[PDB]
């Protein structure tokens, strides 16, 4: 079958992890300082 | 911790009017490290006391939601 050449290659390669930045957890993210906070008076 | 949490109760058994005193009852929950029984006594309340414009409290319950995770949607409320 003498025609067009042409190839068919589906693309559904993954990516490479992002790495993105991490976020900082706030210090009443901790539980000490959330006890702290919580019991004061 | 325990007597102040007692005493915090006879006030409330005394006048049930000392939202105060159900607040400090509260607070030596916590510092009891009475995570669940606190929260169980903030949520009698708040149920009963829905009209209540006791912000302290809210805020206590959504800090105490935030900590579990899964109630974030009342945390927010």
């Amino acid at each position: 079958r003498q025609d067009y050449i042409a190839k068919v290659r589906y693309q559904n390669d993954l990516p490479a992890p992002p790495c993105p930045p991490k976020l900082l957890k706030y210090e009443i993210e901790k539980e000490a300082p959330q006890k702290e906070f919580l019991k004061d008076s | 911790y325990v007597q102040a949490q007692k005493q915090f109760k006879q006030a409330e058994d005394s006048q049930n009017s000392n939202t105060l005193a159900k607040l400090g009852y509260a607070q030596c929950l916590i510092a009891r490290n009475e995570v669940g029984d606190a929260t169980i006594y903030l949520e009698k309340f708040f149920k009963e006391n829905q009209d209540s414009k006791s912000s302290e409290m809210m805020l206590l319950l959504g800090i105490i939601y935030s900590q579990s995770g899964k109630s974030y949607y009342k945390a927010i409320i």
